[PDB]
RNA sequence: GGGGCGGUCGCCUCCUAAAAGGUAACGGAGGCGCCCAAAGGUUCCCUCAGAAUGGUUGGAAAUCAUUCGCAGAGUGUAAAG
RNA sequence: UGGUGGCGAUAGCGAAGAGGUCACACCCGUUCCCAUACCGAACACGGAAGUUAAGCUCUUCAGCGCCGAUGGUAGUCGGGGGUUUCCCCCUGUGAGAGUAGGACGCCGCCAA
RNA sequence: GGUCCGGUAGUUCAGUUGGUUAGAAUGCCUGCCUGUCACGCAGGAGGUCGCGGGUUCGAGUCCCGUCCGGACCGCCA
RNA sequence: CUUAUGACCUGGGCUACACACGUGCUACAAUGGACAGAACAAAGGGCAGCGAAACCGCGAGGUUAAGCCAAUCCCACAAAUCUGUUCUCAGUUCGGAUCGCAGUCUGCAACUCGACUGCGUGAAGCUGGAAUCGCUAGUAAUCGCGGAUCAGCAUGCCGCG
């Protein structure tokens, strides 16, 4: 580090929207997070809670 | 893996350059350090008959420092191959640092050889 | 940090039990996180690096390198000598931090994401990703940015084949 | 931010939603009165909980991360399966059997 | 290789040049009448060009990463060393 | 076994196999010298958790690379011919791409 | 036979020098005017530079050579 | 010609599309847009027809259905307008073009090739060159409403205020 040419880095925790943490550091103090990787569905293992989700073709006339 | 060069590989390369300007001839003899990550080595040496003069290193048999590769190791091996010079004395000797770069325990090493009394 | 202690604690084990190695020093390790910046500068405005670096400084920890042009080739008009692109290199408890940056806001707060690619490999264990857009961490002040040209993301690491860095990258948390 | 995109933050939040790609006006005032957050709120100085139930129902109704896919996927599916409407999507051509003697310059 | 007309007149490089040096022709090929306040001097440290594979704006090549890579690249400028 | 040297790589590039208590090196972490046109891999800084995996040293091999005269020729000094933009004879001299094989190291000096 | 010139939108000339932008009239197309046509008025495209090769980040424009034309000279007996 | 320029039948075409011309419609916005409320016309049509109220359906519409051969009943809640709230000058709460999805009606049948509804998406266009047209007051300009043609289909026409 030449000092002064580089921005502050300094610890800076993580409050997902789910509330899950993590032990952070970045050059702010603190971010507030909409979606973590626990409850986006790609990274939920696959779609595991959150899905709206399915396709068929269906072919249904009989009412 | 990713080709990571040996340092001592690197470090021909540099003391071969320097090597190329300057060598320890009878009366004016070559100064040799080692400076491996656990101990360092101090010798002198006599180019046009491959022979050394003196030599020293932290791995003596006395004056043993739990330093052991630190300055103050470096300083007192230093002076030890002054004396080693003093002995058979030469009282004269060129500098050739071993690819290394003039600042810490090469250094030391180098005022050792000064205070002690060994004219550059 | 925590990825270390978890890559000390278990994933290193894991994969040396799976690889049989003989010497566990031979466990495949993450070397150099490197952020590229290319501009299509071309001498069409000087701001658009001069924005880029220190927009880069904020994403990583520290200044970036304004990168050199090589040659000059006239199939964009550069004329070699004036500034093109930006580079910074990560690593220390720097490299994850930035890779637990990637992985916990970063690919999830993505416009759209499917999948990491499959194949994305050098076929020599190093790895490198493709994004497109600058929101890689919400506490970029994203009302400032004006261009919309993401970043390249290249990973080394001391794998030999392919498949050792394939491996490991799914415990270090890469979809696919 | 709600899902993915931003939003203009000094208007309304009904006019604002709009702005998202997969809801309209009037599909978003009813998803937004079922929120029940105001329904005539500036997005800019609302608080966060109010914020945040809204994006379980954008969740669970469909936006274009997923809109723009299947419409994308439907459409190619009318191209390669040999229909005129598909065929005729391909050369640019009207499709909702419009004249094209004299007009359809919003294509071509 | 009769004059006129044409071309040339000084300097540098190669071949002609007959393995020392030198060696002609209106013999065969190029360059020069500069430039560089650093494109010097010292000290210290490195290493190419090209190709393959990944990566977006981005490619046939802009910028990165790996591997191979005696020299194909550079060496201010002509050729030679 | 480590340090440093001379010898044209007959020294290499390869392919495999062993070694580490000691030495050497990977490693550990930058706090203070010092540094990274960005960074403790790099420079230095001061240790020693485990590690022969690599570096390094030995063992094997002619795949590549290298060295290599013997008799043959091509050429050529000097003589002597001929039907002479070129051929021939003699006293010498001796081509290289070709193999017989050599070699996958030789000699020190100081510290075990 | 030698020397010197030029070789650019369909046509005629600039640019060819400024190595780092291909332009101007005319023609052509469309629209307007007129009963119709012509004038007249609004709009628009085109060449990617005789050819081939070489230098340079980059040649229409630098340097050679090929081809096409034009000018000059080809003399003393 | 009657062994087709005459008949029959099915399907297609009359709706195509690189462009141009004309006639119209709708916009480019705050003398506005959205939302709520308050009103105020004339002139016509209706029996293999108009079809009320009520109920269902977000809506196109669906169901049982009252009355009316009509100055009784039905079509049929006119719109512009006015009052209030909001939007705050932007390619926008303008503009809705074109598309995907799901439906409504009619008709044997809605693909070429109908109209309408709920959705989502949201185009160009920020007052238009050379030119050029209509219009002497209930006119122009705007605002809706009927009728014919008619299974369903009107920005066209005719007429009404």
């Amino acid at each position: 580090m030449k000092a002064g040419i580089h921005p502050n880095f300094k610890k800076a925790t993580v409050k997902c929207a789910c509330g899950n943490e993590f032990e952070t550091g970045s050059v702010k103090e603190e971010v507030r997070v909409e979606i973590c990787s626990e409850c986006h569905p790609f990274y939920t293992g696959r779609q595991k809670f959150a899905s709206a989700d399915g396709r068929v073709d269906r072919f249904n006339k009989k009412y | 893996m990713i080709t990571k060069t040996s340092k001592n590989a690197a470090r021909l390369k540099r003391h071969a350059r320097v090597r190329a300007k300057l060598s320890g001839t009878a009366e004016r003899p070559r100064l040799n350090v080692f400076r491996s990550n656990k101990h360092i080595y101090a010798q002198i040496i006599d180019d046009v008959n491959g022979v050394t003069l003196a030599s020293a290193s932290t791995l003596d048999k006395d004056l043993n420092v739990e330093s052991t590769g630190d300055t103050s190791a470096a300083t007192k091996v230093g002076e030890l191959v002054a004396k080693r010079a003093a002995e058979k004395g030469i009282s004269d000797v060129v500098f050739d640092r071993g690819g290394y770069l003039y600042h810490g325990r090469v250094k030391a090493l180098a005022d050792a050889a000064r205070e002690a009394g060994l004219k550059f | 940090n925590r990825l270390k202690e978890k890559y000390n604690k278990e994933i290193a084990p894991a994969l040396m039990t799976k690889f049989n190695y003989d010497s566990v020093m031979q466990v495949p390790k993450i070397e150099k996180i490197v952020i590229n910046m290319g501009v299509g500068d071309a001498v069409q405005n000087a701001k658009a690096i001069d924005s880029a670096v220190e927009e880069l400084t904020f994403i990583a920890g520290q200044k970036p390198v304004v990168t050199r042009a090589k040659k000059s080739i006239a199939g964009f008009r550069l004329r070699e000598g004036m500034p093109i692109g930006a580079k910074v290199t990560l690593r220390g408890e720097r490299m994850y931090d930035f890779l637990d940056k990637l992985i916990s806001v970063s690919l999830p707060r993505v416009r759209d994401f499917r999948g990491v690619s499959k194949k994305s490999f050098d076929g020599r264990g190093n790895y490198t990703l493709g994004i497109k857009e600058q929101l890689i961490f919400p506490e970029i002040d994203y009302d400032k940015v004006t261009k919309v040209r993401g970043m390249d993301i290249v990973i080394v690491t001391t794998a030999n084949t392919d498949e050792e860095a394939r491996e490991l990258l799914t415990q270090v948390g890469m979809p696919f | 931010r709600i899902a993915g995109v931003d939003i203009p933050r000094d208007k309304r939040v009904v006019i604002s939603l709009t702005y998202i790609f997969g809801i309209g006006r009037t599909t978003a005032q009813q998803v937004l009165k079922e929120a029940g957050v105001s329904e005539d709120t500036r997005v800019r100085d609302l608080t966060e909980e109010e914020l945040g139930k809204i994006r379980d129902i954008i969740d669970k109704l469909k936006v274009e991360g997923d809109l723009r896919r299947e419409v994308s996927l439907n459409i190619k599916r009318l191209i390669e399966i040999g229909s005129y409407r598909g065929i005729r999507h391909r050369r640019g051509l009207p499709v909702r059997g419009q004249n094209s003697k004299n007009n359809a310059r919003t294509r071509k």
